[PDB]
RNA sequence: UACGUCCCUCUCCAAACGAGAGAACAUGCAUGGGCUGGCAUGAGCGGGGGGCUCGUCCCGAGGCGCUGAACCUUGAGGCCUCAUGCUCAGGGACACA
RNA sequence: UGUCGAACGGCAAGUGCCCCGAAGCCAUCGCACGGUGGUUCUCGGCUGAACGCCUCUAAGCCAGAAGCCAAUCCCAAGACCAGAUGCCCAC
RNA sequence: CGACGUCGCUUUUUGAUCCUUCGAUGUCGGCUCUUCCUAACCUAGCGCCGCAGAAGACGCUAAGGGUUGGAUUGUUCACCCACUGACAGGGAACGUGAGCUGGGUUUAGACCGUCGUGAGACAGGUUGGUUUUACCCUACUUAGCUGGAAAUUGCGAGAAAAAGAUUAUCCGUAAGCGGACGUGCGAGCGGUGGGUGUACGGUACGCUCACC
RNA sequence: UAAUGAGAUUCCCUCUGUCCCGAGUUACUAUCUAGCGAAACGACAGUCAAGGGAACGGACUUGAAGGGCUAAGCGGGGAA
RNA sequence: AGCAAAGAUCUAACGGAGAUAUACUCAACAUGCAACGUUGGAUACUGGAGCGGGGAAGGAUUUCGUGCCAACGGCACUCGU
RNA sequence: AUCCACCGGCCCCGAAAAUGGAUGACGCU
RNA sequence: CGGGGAAACCCAGGUGGAGGCCUGUAGCGAUGCUGACGUGCAAAUCGCUCGUAUGAUUUGGGUAUCGGAGCGAAAGACUCA
């Protein structure tokens, strides 16, 4: 018998298997359509969350109830120290797959990135890249470099680079790892000859992340959920609580299927892994490439707003600490928590609508407290609401005494 | 936008931040009320004066200057 | 297929079994939140309703003259607080609505205290014998 | 044989347990300072309805002053290297008929 | 309210109760995002006979549905990957 | 649209049967949740009208997606109130009781009416009336470890591969053509050594050990 | 028929997580270890689609799957 | 599976076989853990309708000292009805 | 050389259901 | 004791402590959750809520009535699970 009223089912079935991600990172698992009209341009790269805040900026939408009024959204802050290119990699097409060719190295890795090959690298011998080293100049290895690279520009349709996030400049004390973060972005435009020239060029040289994208632009961000541990059905599906009379329990599924298939579907929701799942997330707009402390110590001052002023809140990003390095910074949620490694990636949808092709000028940025409730902009607003304080008249005390 | 300032402590209430309320005894010149805090509203409900509360800027003012 | 989609989300307040003060002057009292018009189904659901929402009522207090019949409010007021896209939360002492017709006249004269902007402007009778434009 | 991996130890983006991310003399951990927030003015001391005693001196809730004081602030795990402590040839097991 | 003689510091009442409360979790109770190509059905046609004219059909073509299949998205080599690589060993 | 006829499909009704179960298959409806089917209510394309427009009748391809909130009733059903783009019809042991609920049927108590001489009867009304067990196998959900292409072995040799496949340095294309350390002492491309500044802090670039 | 009722029913007020529509905290479990240590149950066992059949198969026919072994769940099957 | 009502134990010194238990080239942590009784001390509880002090019925040596730990006191025991 | 009425063979239409599915499977023209 | 009245008698303030009276301990029951448990603590218990609590009240010991019989404010209830 048909049940008796209708609801649409509870969770997106293409989101199967919810397991743990297999790695912590995000990864593309596809990159934008090559335009070999284009000039040649990395694609990805990798930011670190660090908390979030809201802006105020005032929108042109012709047409809309919000036209020429100032709006607040939520951002969120991603801190990017620039990515060091170590390797080349090119692939070749094949009836079965794509094929790896080679890859060639830079001559020189750093410590951290050799760091990525051990479990232990303080207690080790830590003489990983130690014979490439010593061969990649000898005359037979100068040669098989150059025999390889000619077979990227014979085979290859894919060229891509093998960047690492560079963590000694991300002088940060909570994200405690300290082998470097390991993905390959894809090269896009012009022929193979004009991606590899490209890739040989920054090869051993640090790219920047306002190399890669521009200031009010999407992306698409992959990244890995905020993990939740085994969940019930209630809170991992969404499904109706069962009345407060029911024996054996509330928060969970009263019929798991029919007498006959005399079996439980994939369909049916259980529990199990909830949280800690990769996604793509596409179409976050960028809202502000930021620039380090060294260069900028006004990060958050805008036109309109003349308060100088960085990007991190008053008592820092909660559970973070400070941004200390370049950033971007993307209109709203991006999934994950705050320290987890995120990969940018340019759009694969048409970045063609009125929404997206939208211009952003910003009017505020909110660096208040994320602690409590943000009540002061800078320190310079609570040292005026409140005066010398007791303990400043008896620091005042000790340096009269000296 | 502009930093509108608490009905009750007269703190800052900077954008995106506080909460608004306008009850049914409206002035015709504050009509919405801007809180900062839940503890401000509440000293408000409770129908206490902004002066006598030692943390407000009515208080601050005409007792410690 | 008047009003739904011209104003922007506000977070619905008043699901079916609402009971609301009238603002209006006609003698009413009271409403009694019957259904909401733009109710696209969903199942176990409510009908709620917000500040825009025009809403199928009923007199539970009031002149007899109109006092057992389905009638068409308009709400105005709303203890809910809802976000406006300036990034405001805001939110009134009480729920209000007022009665129109099917197509939004007032059938009344006045209003007791304020409406909000939201509800004004979707509705030119609603704005025009509001004191205060909240 | 070596490179190494794993356990024990430490951390928490992970977590029923395993697994995971990491670190393994490292501002790593510990305590302190400052910040940031929370509450709402600490013990102590000194100068008001009334009421005792022989103008004065005592009893008196409350109040005022020192005092946006005092306390709490990362810890299932806020911020800052801002200062100092602690580590003293890390230990076991495989890799290995 | 009881109780350490009183203040101090507290404690008992399975967290005594009341107000405010970080952090964390969380709400359509807040916030952000949710994209491409083809194939061909119905069908309307194009050339065009069988059938000296006519005819979308018999050969052959065109255009083309929220269907269908891919792209994107999620898991992914018991899909046994001479895919690529770092370092040791063994030939 | 279609009488009189007529040929049939359907198994969401009911009747008929008595095949299986009486050393037991938990016997209604809600609630929950997933899936299926098409005889399509809404949505995508359409044809056709006694289709001017607007609303709509009939039909085709299509089951991808959607298909509600309530009053009364234990109800399936029914019936009105109201929203909606629309509130389509069904299946899965009349889906779903170690999922629930127990209103209802379906005991022992009691009352009423009609029946009976009575004990009692009643597809008549009424009220009160224990809902037990998973720690096993599978399925499904997540979470670990770990071999194996003679799918454990045969030594049973197959590369989405190079081109001496007959001897042997590479580079770049087939005809061509670039150079390739020379003999324990030397040299060359090089990994690590000492002192006074350059590119986007510390890594690179200037000027003793292996290999040819 | 006043008074009385753990009696049966209906509406109204107050009231609220019964509900919309769920969330979050606590104690105790579950869960992990140390000590101790059962039972129900048990032909043999245990992946499915269709066909046939005592006319609802885990075993038969033809197809489709299936490397081994585990921990926590869970209530579709085992006409448990 | 479980041994989840009746809040709850902590500490030092003694007692005890029940430890502070290690093949080297090792300073200790990382290679003897857990658990017992008694007295002191701290912390609680019962809260006089008491895990207080005596009797009936019922039991009939469970009383008391001293030894003692095989089996019993569903964990433990050096304790014990 | 073109029409008209009839009759047969194969093929199509008539021909719509609830786990994914069956000339036994692949396939065969 | 006071007040009104021609009288019959009425009206007020105390006193008093009546009741198969009421709220509510113990006791005696067992309404609801159709709660927990349901190979339990238990072959009927636990929890909160509820009925009653000066009476046709609760209870000890002693006595008397039994098997087609006993006893029953009556449920075929009870007569050593
Ligand atoms: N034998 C002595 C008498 O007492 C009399 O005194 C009596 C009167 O003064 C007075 O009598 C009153 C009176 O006010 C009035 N006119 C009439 C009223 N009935 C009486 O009331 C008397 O009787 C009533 C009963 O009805 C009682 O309730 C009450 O105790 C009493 N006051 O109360 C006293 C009785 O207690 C006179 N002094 C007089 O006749 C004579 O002396
Ligand atoms: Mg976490
Ligand atoms: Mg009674
Ligand atoms: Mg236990
Ligand atoms: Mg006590
Ligand atoms: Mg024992
Ligand atoms: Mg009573
Ligand atoms: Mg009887």
């Amino acid at each position: 018998s048909h049940c008796k009223f209708e609801h649409p089912r509870h969770g997106h079935l293409g989101f199967l298997p919810r397991k743990r991600s297999r790695q912590i990172r995000g990864r593309a698992r596809a990159f934008p359509k090559d335009d070999a009209t284009q000039k040649p341009h990395l694609t990805s790269f990798m930011v670190f969350k660090a908390g979030m805040t809201h802006i105020v900026r005032d929108v042109d939408r012709p047409g809309s109830k919000v036209n020429k009024k100032e709006v607040v959204e939520p951002v969120t802050i991603l801190e990017a120290p620039p990515m060091v290119i170590v390797g080349i990699v090119g692939y070749r097409q094949t009836p079965v797959g794509l094929k790896t060719i080679g890859t060639v190295w830079a001559h020189h890795t750093s410590v951290e990135f050799r760091r990525r090959y051990y479990k232990n690298w303080k207690q080790s011998a830590q003489l990983a890249f130690s014979r490439q080293k010593q061969f990649a100049n000898t005359k037979e290895g100068k040669v098989a470099e150059a025999r390889t690279l000619n077979a990227f520009a014979k085979k290859a349709s894919v060229i891509r680079v093998i960047a690492h996030t560079q963590l000694r400049k991300l002088r940060n004390h909570r994200v405690g790892v300290k082998k470097a973060h390991v993905q390959e972005i894809q090269i896009n435009g012009g022929n193979v000859a004009a991606k590899i020239a490209l890739a040989k060029s920054l090869l051993e040289k640090e790219v920047r992340v306002d190399s890669v994208f521009q200031q009010s632009e999407a992306c698409d961000v992959c990244s890995v959920t905020k993990g939740h541990g085994t969940e019930g059905v209630v809170k991992r599906w969404g499904v109706a609580c069962l009345p407060r009379k029911t024996h054996r329990g509330l928060r969970k599924v009263a019929c798991i299927g029919a007498w006959h298939p005399a079996r439980v579907m994939y369909t049916v929701a259980r529990a199990g892994q909830h949280g800690y799942h990769h996604r793509t997330q596409l179409n976050k707009k960028i809202y502000q490439i930021g620039r380090s402390v060294a260069v900028e110590p006004n990060q958050a001052t805008t036109t309109y707003d003349l308060t100088a002023k960085t990007i991190t809140p008053m008592g820092g990003f909660v559970g973070y600490g400070t941004v200390r390095n370049d950033y971007v910074m993307l209109k709203g949620s991006v999934s994950g928590p705050r320290r987890r490694v995120m990969t940018l990636r340019r759009p694969m949808a048409p970045q063609t609508s009125r929404h997206l092709k939208e211009k952003i000028v910003l009017k505020f940025i909110d660096t208040s407290s994320k602690i409590g409730h943000g009540r002061f902009q800078t320190k310079k607003e609570k040292n005026q609401w409140f005066g010398p304080l007791k303990k400043d008249r008896i620091r005042r005390e000790e340096r009269l005494r000296k | 936008m502009r930093t509108i300032e608490c009905e009750f402590s007269h703190f800052a209430v900077h954008p995106g931040h506080g909460r608004r309320y306008v009850p049914f005894a409206f002035l015709s010149t504050k009509p919405v009320l801007t809180f900062s805090r839940p503890k401000c509203f509440a000293l408000y409900m409770r129908k206490k004066n902004p002066r006598f509360i030692p943390w407000t800027r009515t208080y601050r003012r005409i007792h410690r200057k | 297929a008047n009003v739904k989609g011209c104003r922007f989300r506000v977070s619905v307040a008043l699901p079916v079994g609402a009971v609301v003060n009238c603002a209006d002057n006609t003698g009413a009292k009271n409403l009694y939140v019957i259904s909401v018009k733009g109710y696209h189904g969903r199942l176990n659901r409510l009908p709620s309703a917000a500040l825009g929402d025009m809403v199928m009522c009923s007199v539970k207090k009031g002149k007899p003259e109109l006092r057992k019949k389905v009638l068409n409010a308009v709400i105005i007021r709303q203890r809910k607080s809802w976000r406006r896209k300036d990034g405001t939360v805001i939110y009134f002492e009480d729920n209000a609505g007022v009665i129109v017709n099917p197509k939004g006249e007032m059938k009344g004269s006045g209003i007791a205290g304020p409406v909000a902007k939201e509800s004004a402007d979707l509705w030119p009778k609603i704005s025009t014998h509001a004191p205060a434009i909240v």
